[PDB]
């Protein structure tokens, strides 16, 4: 690949002008440079083609500019729906020298929102099937960047928990994340307090959520 | 093609058909394969306005339209900068194909003439195409490629004919020096033939004398067919198309 | 206008994944079809393409192990990728170049919906749904959608009726080689014991539909 | 043909194209070879007005129109005496060819049904022709023979659909007993398909259930295509056509 | 109108023009004012399919179309229930106007006949309209209302003529009892004349004998113009029209 | 793309006659009917009258005496004239089209105008005085106080249309003075203050006033 | 006159709920001449349904019209946040002037309880140059509309000095914003120091008080 | 006329409508009465080919076409000798009428400008005709004469616009010195308006600035209407017209 997108990711407020640049060392063949918008769990969409031509139906806030080795996608007034991964793609010849750019993730900017930390003990049906799966829910927060730790009888656990993060909501622009510590029911049945410690930008002093074992 | 007959399978291997998107890739102009990566056509087919290449394909020499098609993509359109309208002149264009054609017995290039070539009356010339059979009369299915032997007329003679039954002053030139005249009331090219070749036999070789350009009606009294004089634009053609 | 990718969702390693790109009630004669893939979480990668003139062009990698063809009679395009590994697990897309190019990428106007191809020695499985039981103002409750194969799983609540506050997380591959997820929802604490919550998990690859009724406990 | 695809070279060997003189022998209707000397078509194609036979030729099963034509002369036109208009009924005609066709693998006859055959819904039926691809939309070059699987609808059901968004009294019959219904908004026959066959597979054999006749528009809401019920006119066909 | 001349300003005060929305409210059918709140027209003009009334207006007697227009809204379309196609029959319809017309010297109603009226040949009859001047030949601008004296032909005579050069069996009736025949190769109504009146002078009064319905072509050999016999549908007309 | 536009004076003195015109841009309306509807502030829709496809006027129970509706085909205009106006006539005036060209219909008014506010008052037009609602770590609120104007309406934008999210232009309140006051607020991150310029764009069409005020901490 | 009755006059429903608005008359409708209008605040009514049941093109299928003669019904199968508006039926009884509108039905979205964001703004130095002063209390994005704002000038309760105005329910998050403006003379504004607005809402456990000290 | 409204009965008394024989004397071009025996039109209307005068008539200023027609015969067609095509230039012609017109309040001549007149942007200019209302869209019945105020654009500005989205070299002149530019995407002349006048108010008098000539489409982006510059051909006009 010879298509350098800059930045790799950006965050902007609604109504802001957004500029994503696509640059190459070799010059583009015949204005052969297009821009794609990929919304999560969807096929990319062609927005701009042949450098500057806009696909019919695509809003006028999207424009393409440039020539040779330097190109730019512009979003004059960023809308909440515009969050996606934008990829440029170009051609240098007619026989195989075409690539995609690494992509740029565009994210909508909002105010800092502290998370709401929730600990969930393993359901009795899962314990009856021989597994202990602890869930530490984190809910509606900005930014995504948060730290979760799992303490079992005050002993800090390592590589036995698995986090998972949702995308950016077009309603409140926040995220949510699921830390899930898994162990056997036998390993469960030998410890009292199961604690989850959460550290965020909105958290002045961390929030610890904990429970004492069993179906008490 | 007004007058003339259906071309044999062998003859005119350089003949191309220009297509336009729609309910089908319909024929609208002709052209000639002058290089394995280049096709020579008339500018009015593809201009003066800028055209979307998505809407254009080239079809190599076949006997009938649409029955055995393999549409080739075009990568570049090069219209002569001096072109605005056919009657003004410079009605010449080049299409660069996205892929080079593998030349054969049925599909190969036409020879361009030397600059010194004048193409005087008497010469045995032929014009070929899939265009109109008469004024506002389409070529009927199965759409065979048609050929007609046309008589070459000198520019001043042709210009004089064009003034007969016209208000235009005699001192006002109609047939310009970058143009060539051929045809009569029985033999002529017509709408849809544009960009197609006017080839003449010069010392045992077929040379493309002209490119179907314009004319008042089709095979009309004192109105011969006007073609772009290929000699006039050789230097421009060869700025893009490899000499060989 | 629609382009549709068809083919096996699950391929065992060393085998050959065969996909077809179909075209519904539209010509496609003067056009070109290119195949693109997208590894999970990664970006777009070009496999290769076939031109308007039936000419194949393949990327730097792939060249050796890839074959693209046309069945005009069927209005189909094929993709055949031999000796597959877990590195080939991606979402496969077929797209159209309206100029009929074959080696272009800059003007892929129509795209297919995408087809997930998972390269694994593992077999198909239904999920096991477990309740994340709630607990004075706002209460959280959910569902644990453990061990299944392959992707995807669709989670709704009260059979579509509850949409607000619902957060279904992305799936995670476990040591077992089996994926898992969760789905959480915030409700008023006042509504518990009067409102019955049901998470309706759906695994189309195994045809499984589980409805777990989330209720409170005591410790 | 509205909806559906291009027919394979093998399929529908009984399919004929009716031609009319002009700058070329242009297609204007379809028909079926029901006997080596007879073609079955719609009366509206060749009537009610008497036509000069000099202006008509028959073209046997070929994949595309005009490319490999061998035009056959017609010696007689026999239009059902009860025919005036398609909506009135009796839209059936026979063409006697001047020369018999030597039947082969690509060109052979279609089987007519017994009188007892009803052709109820569920029946796998296909209609074929070179007519319009949509309303006021001609079949583009290279003119391939098209095919579409059409769903059979009962006459009273079809007649009820025909009355939806129509001033015509419910007690006033539109779809008559000599007619048959097939199609939807996605699959249907159209102008230029007339006289062509509606064939259904009945115990491993293709039987011609209908003749393309009329309909309001092409693949329109609550307007299925109307075909001539071949069973209704068997006695008339066989007065001329050898059993 | 095939044959015949331009009507005088005075004559045919009951004559209306049916209009369809578009780049302009274009003429497509004619009709007759039979009551200050009712128009009598052909069913094929407005059916069998249900029509949006937003797409229809009525224009009262004027010499030329579009020059002095005052388009009237329609409140109801009543198509005869027995109508499907013109050749089948019952090609008659009523339009109820949203507002009653103020009758005058230039704009007034036509008299309908008694049921006993037969309209035999010899009868001085006239047909009027703004339709086609010949087959596939539109009435050119300035669009004057045209009139033509047409000869009445008996149904069986007309029916026999319709069978000449046709494959249809002689025992198969073409010209139905709810229909009336008038015209020849020089004088006839045409497309765009439909709904318009066929009026005959009966003891010094103009009575609408027929409604322009159909015919094979326009003023064709052995093909007289076919009209809906008004006597046949009097009871239906008078169920709605006072 | 089809538009109906109401035009006329926003302020009418009592006892006088309000004159409104309904115009139709890039579209003719020969076979159509135009009806006039009004809506008192906070109340519902009321029919005034209408003109048919055949230029026939129909007027409601009330109004019959004091209302006149007409057509100027040459101008592609419809008029409404309401004589001897009182504060009871203060409403939003709409013109709508009946595509059947009826004149006395109301059940199928497909195209509508934007609506025009007509205020019946002896009071004179007054331009507003714009004042900043100055901002105070995380989130910050800031606005504009558009005090003492007359009559309604006043339109408030921020950064000349560029700032739309978080913007809240409140409905106007009639004060003791007989003048309107209004506030337009916007929530922004506290981090963006001093780095970003916030200007409210106040527009009072009745007095031809446009004020642009920069809010500062 | 006016003789058409809509029921209810106003309703509140959650997203996805089936909504039924009935229109009743004593005289029977002329020729199915009954239409339904949707009026979003500060906008011209929109024709949704006409001639009893016919749907205007572009209008969502969730809107349907039913009924005959004297009794009619507008149905919203699955209420959306944007569906917040006043709905009016309108009918014709004759062709010469007997047509009216129904009294209207205000449709309001129900959603989860949301607490306001309280803000205070001291009078501008620009305004203090003139004789008047205005103190603005803002209550941002809450549910339901009901809320009480109290003014405490040196802890003393204020009466008849303030005016409040509410925004119309948001098309997207279905919340409300309220502004309470206290108006004082420059003479009285100088007489006091502690200015505060006490807010009491359902979404707040204890009343939120926002204040400022004069001359800061 | 693209954009603009119907002209008042009073306005543009010099406006003529050129007719061609057929089912009716149909409008095909406009022109202006510049003398009681002369009409000024576009050469492309009547050339370059020699036309049979039997096939041509002139119709003086009337509000609508074909309603109150009184067709005037033409005795001579004088096409500028330099004319071949509109884009080449010299698209100007004179028609000598067989009989002189009796000038009045509704029918009188247009003033031609002095040679010194430049017609710069800002000038209040109007173009009038009975031609197409939009691209391939005819003027519907009752055919009213239409008028549109068009903005004058400088030749180099206009020529630069004509090169936007065109392969033609920038050094290759499209808008020639015998041509004039006026119009935008909302206001323009169209097919059927040819020959007609472009008049501008210069010190309280209407002067014919241009003749409707050509253009790419009708009211298209970066394609203003091109008119023949009347000043350029004054000497030729005055060789024939007194
Ligand atoms: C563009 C191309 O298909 C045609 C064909 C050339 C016609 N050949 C002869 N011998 N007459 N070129 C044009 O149509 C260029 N324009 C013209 O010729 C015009 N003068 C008239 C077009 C017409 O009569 O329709
Ligand atoms: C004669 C033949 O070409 C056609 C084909 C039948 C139409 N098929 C379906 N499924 N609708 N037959 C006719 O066109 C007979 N006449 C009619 O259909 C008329 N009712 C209307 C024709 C039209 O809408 O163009
Ligand atoms: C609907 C109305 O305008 C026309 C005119 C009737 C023709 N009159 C005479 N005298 N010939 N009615 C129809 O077109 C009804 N259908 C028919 O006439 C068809 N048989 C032929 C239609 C045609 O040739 O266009
Ligand atoms: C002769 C006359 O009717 C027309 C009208 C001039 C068009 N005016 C504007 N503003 N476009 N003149 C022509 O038709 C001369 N030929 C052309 O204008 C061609 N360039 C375009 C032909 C076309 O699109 O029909
Ligand atoms: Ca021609
Ligand atoms: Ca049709
Ligand atoms: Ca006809």
């Amino acid at each position: 690949i010879q298509m350098t997108q800059s930045p790799s990711s950006l965050s902007a407020s609604v109504g802001d002008r957004v500029t994503i640049t696509c640059q190459s060392i070799k010059s583009v063949y015949n204005n052969r440079l297009g821009w794609y918008q990929q919304k999560p769990g969807k096929a990319p969409k062609l927005l701009i083609y042949e450098t500057s031509i806009l696909t019919s139906g695509v809003p006028s806030r999207f424009s393409g500019s440039g020539s040779g080795t330097d190109f730019t996608l512009t979003i004059s007034s960023l809308q909440p729906e515009d969050f996606a991964t934008y990829y440029c793609a170009g051609g240098f010849d007619r026989s195989g020298d075409t690539t995609f750019g690494q992509g740029t993730k565009v994210e909508i900017k909002r105010t800092v929102a502290a998370p709401s930390v929730f600990i969930f003990p393993p359901s009795d049906e899962q314990l009856k099937s021989g597994t202990a799966s602890v869930v530490c829910l984190l809910n509606n927060f900005y930014p995504r960047e948060a730290k979760v730790q799992w303490k079992v009888d005050n002993a800090l656990q390592s590589g036995n928990s698995q986090e998972s993060v949702t995308e950016q909501d077009s309603k409140d622009s926040t995220y949510s994340l699921s830390s899930t510590l898994t162990l056997s029911k036998a390993d469960y049945e030998k410890h009292k307090v199961y604690a989850c410690e959460v550290t965020h930008q909105g958290l002045s002093s961390p929030v610890t959520k904990s429970f004492n074992r069993g179906e008490c | 093609i007004v007058g003339g007959q259906e071309a044999p399978r062998s003859k005119w291997p350089w003949q191309v058909s220009l297509r336009v998107h729609g309910p089908y890739w319909m024929h609208f102009c002709g052209g000639s394969l002058i290089h394995p990566q280049w096709v020579l056509t008339a500018a009015h087919c593809v201009g003066p306005d800028v055209k979307d290449l998505a809407a254009l394909r080239v079809q190599l020499r076949e006997q009938h339209l649409y029955y055995q098609d393999q549409l080739l993509p075009v990568s570049r359109i090069i219209v002569h900068p001096q072109f605005y309208t056919a009657q003004i002149g410079a009605d010449i264009a080049l299409l660069e194909l996205e892929e080079p054609v593998n030349v054969s017995s049925h599909v190969h290039t036409v020879t361009l003439p030397p600059a010194s070539e004048t193409f005087p009356p008497g010469m045995p010339c032929w014009v070929t195409g899939w265009g109109d059979v008469d004024n506002d009369e389409r070529l009927p299915p199965p759409f065979p490629l048609k050929q007609v032997k046309v008589p070459i007329m000198e520019n001043h003679i042709c210009d004089a004919k064009y003034h007969l039954g016209a208000y235009t002053g005699d001192d006002v030139r109609i047939v310009r020096d970058d143009m060539l005249c051929a045809g009569n009331t029985r033999r002529d090219s017509c709408q849809g033939d544009s960009g197609g070749p006017l080839v003449c036999k010069v010392n045992g070789t077929w040379l493309q004398a002209g490119v179907v350009s314009w004319g008042e009606g089709c095979a009309q009294p004192n109105r011969p067919g006007i073609y772009t004089r290929v000699t006039y634009y050789l230097d421009w053609i060869h700025h893009y198309v490899p000499k060989k | 206008v629609q382009l549709v990718e068809s083919g096996p969702g699950l391929v065992k390693p060393s085998e050959t994944l065969s996909l077809t790109c179909t075209v519904s009630r539209f010509s496609l004669i003067g056009y070109a079809i290119t195949w693109i893939r997208q590894p999970p979480g990664k970006g777009l990668e070009w496999i290769g393409g076939i031109s308007s003139a039936a000419t194949t062009f393949y990327s730097s990698w792939a060249k050796s192990r890839v074959t693209i063809s046309v069945d005009t009679s069927k209005n189909q395009f094929s993709l055949k990728l031999s000796s597959v590994t877990a590195a080939d697990t991606a979402v496969y897309y077929c797209a159209r170049d309206p100029r009929g190019y074959g080696a272009a990428l800059d003007r892929l106007d129509l795209w297919g919906q995408g087809t997930l191809v998972t390269v694994s020695s593992a077999s198909t499985k239904g999920p096991s749904v477990f309740p994340l039981a709630p607990s004075g103002g706002t209460a959280a409750l959910g569902c644990l959608v453990k061990d299944y194969f392959p992707e995807p799983v669709t989670v709704s609540w009260n059979s579509g009726a509850l949409t607000s506050g619902v957060h279904t997380f992305p799936a995670v591959l476990q040591s077992s080689g089996l994926y898992s997820l969760s789905s959480v929802v915030t409700v008023p604490s006042s509504s518990l014991g009067t409102q019955t919550y049901i998470c309706n998990v759906n695994h189309k690859p195994s045809n499984t539909k589980v409805d777990k009724k989330v209720e409170p406990k005591s410790c």
